[PDB]
């Protein structure tokens, strides 16, 4: 069986399966690939929302502090953190700012919570399997009662992610490369 | 003072003493309680060491003992 | 008290048994060298490890050997004579 | 003044280092005569009895002390004992497994822990 | 029957031998006790170092000698003693003022450069180390409730198969395991603290020690050299760098093991099965042996670069610190290093299982296969090193005593100059490519003489004998040719009798008796050396190439101070110096009696002196002997109260000597 | 018949032999046969034949021999590399003396140096395998 029995390896042209696995990574390491799963959803997820948000901040820009929800796509993040003392560590000589401390170091630490309470929670804990990789029964009520329109959404989500994993990169280089609007063009 | 030693003298070293008094009494006594739970908590845990483990407490102590869920993983990882 | 062991490699020489100041070893009939005797320990009770007997056994290592136990002595086997334990 | 911890002093270099020392010197050698006096070193103790057969009467230690602890089913053991001592028993030899075994567990070596019997 | 005056000495001999005790059954009582008692000696320790920070806050002036450290002095403690004179005034106080000691410690320097300030600081730090103390014992309590929930909760316990006995060897996995400790320990407590100690550096000891700075900006990590010119010490910046270099590296190597889940780190027994070991690694006596031996490379290297680069504030600026810091150290790290051999040997005798006669998978069996030809080439370099050192010696003490210091035999020390030239090359390519050049590295390279060589081959010699006797011991704890059985008796025992050509010193414990006495020895030497460079490198790198310059120009010169110390003419602050020198030449002296006097001559006096008890009038009539019978001391119960009579007379009788000669 | 002394030595060899063979089963379970102690873990056989069986290399059990090797050859060039050129060649301790930074390139390149010796002591190992 190909990688575990895991959704995202069939082909599109049906009757046949893509397996896509050039370095045979899934042979090499079948007991990570509920790991690799994980990443790579995890992955694709962070990689839609951040397509979506590389896209809308050329329309609309949150009115806040104006250090920050200022300037391109692309110095977005290097001025949304401000120069840090040494990397996301907070100046407590000087809080409330007057020199150097982050603004998204807020952004980092309800991610931090949230995966130690997710997929660390997950996986320490008295779990996760082939099947389970990314399942954290987070609107699974949605999911349809179907053995089959089960694994066609996950499949869709899977390329959806894959999709905008490259998608991302494309834009963000491009963006650097030149800045522009939404095509990101020269 | 009344020093000896030769660098003491032919380098006229001094050892100066503070004419205040360092700690007032209430810091001792401050010091001292702590002092004392040391020393009970200390007292208690020699006569643990010396009696040792019961092991015939399963017969007479109540409830019914209690393997965190870590202790039971890390017997089953392995030695 | 003392452990005074005796060894299958005896010979019957019984000069262990003669070495002996408090008479703690004795002859047995055995089967098991050409003296048909081994000696035998009934009494190691009264032991006082002198180890004048490991000194008499000509064996290549002792066939009799005596392990000295501190932590054991008895009045016997401290040879207590101003002072009675029983 | 610089001093003034001497009240400390006056009283606690006197008490740590004569009263407490001299307490301490009667208290062991009042220990000293009592039948639990140094259970865990001294041979034949109550105390050391009685831990013996509190450790024993756990499920787990009951059959601790045995050497020959472990074997999962001793009746297999023996049966392949025998058998592998059938094969290559020297001719009309009268020895069995059994009694072998029977006398090579039974020594006779009367003076040994024989201070298991005041306490 | 009851037992004699040799139970104390009997008990208090294995008082802390856990494996020896009686009730203990199982190594689940043996590894709760061991790890209550680390729980014990850890608050021990707390409450030690909250003593000396107390005595400083209290009893001292860190108030007053952090303002002008060079030329003043610290304070160990006040005196309080009702023997002095209760009219005028002692040597070691300012008239009607209290009576105060200097103290050697080098705590002073330590609290500075950390960023103590105030005496309030030291006082809440008492206070937290006493808290400290009172948290340890309370988990040493946790912990043995804990275990013995665990056996209570093998009354709800029962794997409804004969196979359930098996839990008898996991009860105590909590102490027993390994991957796991290892890697917590090189990860967190190593790697972390080290992480965390740069983090109290640049937030603490950097911000208090020069003028107010930017918000502890990573141009607080340097990597200048050493120290720096002010306070003739590493720089603050340098030492946070190290420490979070140390961290970062251990922190990532503490990942190694399989610790916490079963699909990640190699497990140590495979690590070992594929090495050059393979040893039984669960002996607790063969741990503490590899971690003793851990322990004096850290100690010595400890006493070696407290003084080569010294870390703290103004500690170069104190002649005692200096000294005392390293010979303390030097003897603290000699006994680890004998320890570690010590336990090899009950190792061997007690918890290594070997082979039938000749399988050599084992690495302390084919140690053992030709362990002859080990302990003969040992006692071969021994011997080279002695001749040649003393018989070196001896022609540079005869050709200077007959009027000819030109007719010595002076090999130059060619090798530690070539090492010493080689890195001094690196060391000033570093500083020329340096645009903050002009820097100083204080002892870390030498002048090295002559002297120099004869006094490292003496050292060489010392640590080679040392060796000789411990791995002898080792090696043949278990068996040798003239006792082929002793693996049966005890680590330490009497002898076995004076036949078979005479059997005194036989047991492994006694080639440890006798090792100590090469270890005192080896570090009289080291200090010996270390103390002479320090006084006077000068005459020392000239006339140190015979003994008696040794003999004449160290020991009966520097030990005028001492000496005059208290005398017909008045007493000085060096009074309890000499006073300790003689009680320490006292215990000295009276450990030889242990050692050359024997049992029996001993147990006829007491029987004699016991006859006298029950001979006399009232005596007769309260007590009979029959409870608590006075017998002489045992054979090994003697040779160890004369090895701690001498231990303790030739390493206490230093201490007077170093503070005579220094301050 | 009387029980000789070379009775008893054959029956002490009977029973030695026997019983060495059934305590290696799994039919005795002694405390030295637990994981950890002398038995290899259940599933990673360390050595097998006298030789390193492929469980060895841990996660690189799967790679094959020709793999390890590409990945050793590599490996030991690009740190070597990294090596030559911030010790001798291209030094960088001028450049960070004066306020500057590492090449942080070289400083990853350099650490494949010991990396690649283990790999192709892994590749040799699977090269015995057959692998
Ligand atoms: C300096 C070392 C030293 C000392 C102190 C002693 C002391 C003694 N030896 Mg001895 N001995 C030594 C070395 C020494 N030996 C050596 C190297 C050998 C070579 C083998 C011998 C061989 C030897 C033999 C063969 C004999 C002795 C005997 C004696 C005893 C007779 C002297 C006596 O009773 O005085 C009293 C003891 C003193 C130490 C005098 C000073 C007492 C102090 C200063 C006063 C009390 C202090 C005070 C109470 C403090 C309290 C303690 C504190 C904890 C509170 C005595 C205990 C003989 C004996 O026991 O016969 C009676 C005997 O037969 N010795
Ligand atoms: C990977 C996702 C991601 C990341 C890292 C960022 C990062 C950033 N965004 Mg951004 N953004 C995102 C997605 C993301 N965005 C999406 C999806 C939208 C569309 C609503 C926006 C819309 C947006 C605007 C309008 C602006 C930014 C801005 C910024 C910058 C300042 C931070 C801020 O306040 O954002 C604000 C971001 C939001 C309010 C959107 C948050 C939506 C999150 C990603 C969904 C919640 C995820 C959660 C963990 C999952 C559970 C909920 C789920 C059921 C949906 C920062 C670089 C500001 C800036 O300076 O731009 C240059 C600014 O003005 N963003
Ligand atoms: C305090 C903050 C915090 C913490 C503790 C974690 C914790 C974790 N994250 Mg994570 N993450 C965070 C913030 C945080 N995240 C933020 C802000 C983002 C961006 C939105 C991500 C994006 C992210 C992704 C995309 C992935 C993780 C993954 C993980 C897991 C493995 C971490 C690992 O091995 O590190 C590795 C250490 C590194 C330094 C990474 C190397 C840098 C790469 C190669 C670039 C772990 C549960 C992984 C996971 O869940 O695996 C299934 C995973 O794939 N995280
Ligand atoms: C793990 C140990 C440890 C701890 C507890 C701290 C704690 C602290 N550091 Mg810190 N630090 C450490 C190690 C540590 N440091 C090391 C090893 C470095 C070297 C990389 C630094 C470099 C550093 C900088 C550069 C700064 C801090 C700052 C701070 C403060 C707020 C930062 C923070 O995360 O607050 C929650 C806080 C007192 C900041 C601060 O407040 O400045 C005084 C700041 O600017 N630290
Ligand atoms: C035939 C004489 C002879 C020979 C060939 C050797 C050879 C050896 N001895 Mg040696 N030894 C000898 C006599 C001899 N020994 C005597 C008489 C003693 C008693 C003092 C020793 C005591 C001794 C010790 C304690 C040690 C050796 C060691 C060694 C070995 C290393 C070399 C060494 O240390 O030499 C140095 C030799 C000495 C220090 C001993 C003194 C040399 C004596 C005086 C020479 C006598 C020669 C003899 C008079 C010739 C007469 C010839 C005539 C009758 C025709 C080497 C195999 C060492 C070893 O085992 O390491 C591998 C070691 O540790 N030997
Ligand atoms: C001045 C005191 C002194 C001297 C000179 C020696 C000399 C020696 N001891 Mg020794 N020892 C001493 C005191 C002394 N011991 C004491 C007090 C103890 C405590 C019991 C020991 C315990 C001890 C042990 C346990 C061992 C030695 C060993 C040695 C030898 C080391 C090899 C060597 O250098 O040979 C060179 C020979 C000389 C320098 C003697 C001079 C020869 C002529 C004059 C030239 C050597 C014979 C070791 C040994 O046998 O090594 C092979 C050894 O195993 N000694
Ligand atoms: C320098 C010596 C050295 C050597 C020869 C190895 C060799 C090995 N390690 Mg290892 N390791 C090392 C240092 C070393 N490591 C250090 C310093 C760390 C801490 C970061 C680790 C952390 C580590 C982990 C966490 C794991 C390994 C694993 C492995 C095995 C698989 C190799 C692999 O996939 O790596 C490329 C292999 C036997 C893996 C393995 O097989 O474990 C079962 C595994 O899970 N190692
Ligand atoms: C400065 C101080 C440094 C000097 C101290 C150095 C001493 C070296 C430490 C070595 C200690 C370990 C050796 C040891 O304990 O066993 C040394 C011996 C070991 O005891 C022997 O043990 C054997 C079993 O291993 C047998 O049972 C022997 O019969 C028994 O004598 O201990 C004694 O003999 C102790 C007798 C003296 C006891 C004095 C009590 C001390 C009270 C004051 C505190
Ligand atoms: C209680 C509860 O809440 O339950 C929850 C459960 C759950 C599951 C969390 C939910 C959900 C689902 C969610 C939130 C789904 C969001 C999905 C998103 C945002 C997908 C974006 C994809 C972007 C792509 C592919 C971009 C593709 C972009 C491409 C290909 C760009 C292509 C370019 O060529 C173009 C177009 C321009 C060129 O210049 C270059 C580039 C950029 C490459 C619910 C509904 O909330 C309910
Ligand atoms: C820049 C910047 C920042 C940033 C950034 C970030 C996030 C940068 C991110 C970069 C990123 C995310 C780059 C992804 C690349 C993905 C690639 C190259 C995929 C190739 C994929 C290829 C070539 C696929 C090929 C195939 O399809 C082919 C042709 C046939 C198919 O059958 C099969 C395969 C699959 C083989 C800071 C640091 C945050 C702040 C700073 O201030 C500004
Ligand atoms: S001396 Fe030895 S060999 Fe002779 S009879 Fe006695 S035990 Fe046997
Ligand atoms: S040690 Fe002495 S008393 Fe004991 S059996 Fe031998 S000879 Fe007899």
């Amino acid at each position: 069986e190909f990688a575990g029995g895991l959704i995202g390896g069939q082909s599109a042209f049906a009757s046949q399966e893509y397996n896509f696995d050039p370095l045979g990574l899934a042979e090499k390491f079948p007991e990570q690939l509920p790991f690799f799963r994980e990443a790579e959803l995890k992955h694709g997820r962070i990689a839609m929302l951040a397509w979506v948000g590389l896209v809308v901040p050329e329309f609309v820009r949150i009115p806040g502090p104006e250090k920050c929800w200022q300037a391109s796509a692309v110095d977005a993040h290097s001025a949304c953190v401000x120069x840090x003392x040494x990397x996301x560590x907070x100046x407590x000589x000087x809080x409330x700012x007057x020199x150097x401390x982050g603004a998204l170091t807020q952004v980092f630490i309800f991610c931090g919570t949230l995966e130690i309470c997710g997929t660390w929670a997950k996986m320490n804990p008295m779990g996760l399997t082939m099947e389970n990789a990314g399942d954290y029964r987070l609107g699974v009520n949605f999911l349809p009662d179907e053995p089959e329109k089960v694994k066609e959404m996950k499949l869709k989500e899977l390329k959806n992610g894959r999709l905008a994993m490259l998608a991302f990169g494309g834009a963000i280089t491009q963006a650097t490369l030149t800045g522009s609007g939404f095509p990101w063009l020269y | 003072r009344v020093p000896g030693g030769k660098r003491t003298q032919e380098l006229g070293l001094v050892i100066p003493m503070a004419d205040e008094d360092g700690l007032t009494d209430g810091q001792v006594a401050g010091l001292f309680v702590i002092a004392l739970v040391v020393f009970i908590s200390a007292m208690d845990l020699a006569k643990t060491m010396y009696n040792g483990i019961n092991p015939a407490k399963f017969k007479t102590s109540k409830g019914k003992g209690y393997i965190s869920p870590l202790v039971k993983r890390y017997i089953e990882n392995g030695f | 008290s003392h452990a005074v062991k005796i060894y299958d490699t005896c010979i019957g020489c019984t000069l262990c048994v003669r070495a002996c100041p408090t008479d703690v070893l004795e002859m047995v009939p055995a089967s098991i060298n050409a003296a048909k005797q081994v000696a035998s320990s009934p009494r190691v009770e009264d032991c006082v490890g002198c180890k004048r007997c490991e000194t008499a056994c000509p064996t290549d290592f002792l066939s009799i050997r005596v392990y000295l136990q501190d932590n054991e002595e008895t009045q016997y086997s401290l040879g207590l004579d101003l002072v009675d334990w029983s | 003044k610089y001093g003034d911890q001497r009240k400390f002093a006056a009283v606690l270099v006197p008490l740590t280092t004569l009263v407490f020392p001299a307490v301490a010197m009667g208290m062991f050698v009042l220990y000293s005569f009592q039948e639990d006096a140094f259970w865990r070193i001294v041979p034949g103790t109550k105390r050391a009895r009685e831990l013996d057969e509190a450790w024993r009467e756990h499920p787990l230690f009951a059959n601790s002390k045995d050497p020959l602890d472990g074997l999962i089913n001793p009746d297999d053991y023996e049966k392949g004992l025998e058998e592998a001592w059938e094969r290559a028993k020297p001719a009309g030899s009268t020895v069995t497994v059994k009694d072998k075994l029977k006398q090579l567990s039974k020594q006779n070596n009367p003076h040994w822990e024989s201070w298991r019997a005041m306490s | 029957g009851r037992c004699a005056s040799s139970r104390y000495l009997q008990v208090l001999g294995s008082i802390h031998d856990i494996e020896c005790g009686f009730g203990i059954d199982n190594t689940l009582s043996l590894n709760l006790q061991i790890f209550t008692a680390h729980w014990g000696h850890l608050t021990i320790i707390l409450i030690w170092v909250s003593s000396n920070l107390y005595h400083i806050a209290s009893n001292a002036n860190y108030s007053l000698w952090v303002k002008n450290p060079i030329p003043s002095m610290p304070i160990a403690h006040n005196i309080w003693d009702p023997h002095f004179t209760n009219s005028t005034s002692t040597p070691y106080s300012h008239t009607i003022i209290t009576t105060i000691l200097i103290a050697y410690s080098g705590i002073y320097n330590q609290l500075y450069t950390s960023g103590f300030n105030t005496i309030n600081q030291i006082y809440k730090t008492t206070f937290t180390f006493s808290c400290l103390a009172v948290i340890s014992i309370l988990l040493a309590k946790i912990h043995i409730n804990t275990h013995s929930e665990l056996l209570h909760k093998l009354a709800s316990h029962t794997s409804q198969i004969p196979s359930f006995f098996q839990l008898l060897y996991f009860l105590d996995v909590a102490i027993s395991s390994v991957n796991i400790r290892f890697n917590f320990h090189t990860g967190i407590l190593v790697g972390l603290f080290s992480i965390g100690y740069t983090g109290h550096l640049l937030d603490i000891t950097i911000p208090a020690s020069r003028a107010p700075l930017i918000h502890t900006s990573p141009s607080y990590l340097t990597f200048f050299g050493g120290l720096k010119s002010n306070t003739s010490s590493l720089y603050l910046t340098d030492i946070a760098h190290h420490h979070l270099a140390i961290g970062i590296i251990s922190i990532l190597t503490g990942h190694l093991y399989s610790s916490f889940r079963a699909a990640l780190g190699t497990y140590i027994r495979d690590i070992l099965y594929t090495s050059h070991l393979t040893h039984s690694i669960k002996s607790l006596h063969l741990a503490l042996s590899l971690i003793l031996a851990s322990c004096t490379p850290l100690t010595s290297t400890t006493a070696q670069h407290i003084y080569s680069l010294t870390p703290y504030f103004y500690l170069s600026y104190d002649h005692i610190y200096s000294t005392a810091l390293y010979v303390h150290h030097s003897y603290i790290t000699s006994f680890l290093a004998i320890a570690s051999h010590a336990h090899t040997a009950i190792t061997l005798v007690r918890d290594w299982v070997a082979p039938l006669e000749q399988e050599s998978s084992s690495k302390q069996i084919r140690i053992h296969t030709h362990k002859a030809a080990i302990i003969s080439h040992l006692s071969w370099v021994s011997l080279w090193l002695g001749f040649h050192t003393l018989a070196v010696y001896s022609h540079n003490d005869t050709c200077i005593a007959f009027n000819s210091p030109s007719k010595q035999i002076l090999i130059e020390a060619s090798n530690g100059q070539l090492i010493q030239q080689a890195s001094g090359k690196a060391l000033y390519g570093t500083i020329n490519s340096i645009n903050n050049y002009n820097k100083s590295f204080d002892s870390f390279i030498h002048p090295i003489s002559p002297g120099d060589l004869y006094v490292h081959h003496a050292i060489a010699l010392g640590l080679h004998i040392t060796v000789l006797i411990l791995l002898k011991g080792g090696l043949e704890a278990r068996g040798s040719k003239l006792m082929p059985d002793k693996m049966e008796h005890s680590f330490g025992f009497s002898c076995d009798g004076p036949g078979r050509g005479g059997t005194c010193d036989i047991s492994a414990w006694d080639s440890f008796y006798l090792a100590t006495f090469w270890m005192l020895n080896s570090n009289a030497w080291i200090s010996f050396y270390f103390h002479y460079k320090h006084l006077t490198p000068r005459q020392f790198s000239e006339s140190s190439t015979y003994l008696e310059s040794w003999f004449r120009d160290y020991l009966w010169f520097n030990s005028t101070p001492l000496i005059h110390g208290y005398s017909t003419l008045g007493a000085n602050d060096l009074s309890v110096q000499s006073w300790s020198f003689l009680l320490t030449h006292l215990a000295w002296a009276s450990g030889f009696m242990f050692l050359i006097s024997w049992r029996g001559y001993w147990q006829e006096l007491i029987d004699i002196i016991l006859y006298i008890h029950l001979k006399t009038p009232i005596l007769i009539n309260l007590w009979n002997g029959d409870i608590y019978t006075p017998l002489a001391l045992s054979i090994v119960q003697a040779r160890f109260i004369g090895l701690v009579h001498f231990s303790t007379g030739l390493i206490l009788t230093y201490p007077p000597f170093i503070i005579g000669a220094t301050s | 018949y009387t029980e000789t002394v070379a009775d008893e030595r054959l029956f002490e060899q009977v029973y030695l032999q026997y019983t060495s063979e059934y305590l290696k089963g799994p039919l005795y379970w002694h405390p030295d046969k637990l994981q950890g102690w002398l038995p290899d873990y259940p599933g990673t056989p360390m050595i097998k034949e006298g030789k390193y069986t492929s469980h060895v290399i841990g996660n690189l059990k799967a790679f094959s021999s020709n793999e390890l090797a590409f990945l050793s050859m590599l490996f030991f060039g690009v740190g070597l590399y990294g090596n030559l050129q911030f010790n001798f060649y291209d030094p960088q301790w001028a450049k960070v003396d004066a306020g500057g930074f590492f090449n942080v390139s070289y400083i990853v390149e350099s650490f494949l140096l010991p990396i690649s010796f283990f790999m192709h002591i892994a590749c040799y190992i699977q090269r015995q395998n057959g692998k």
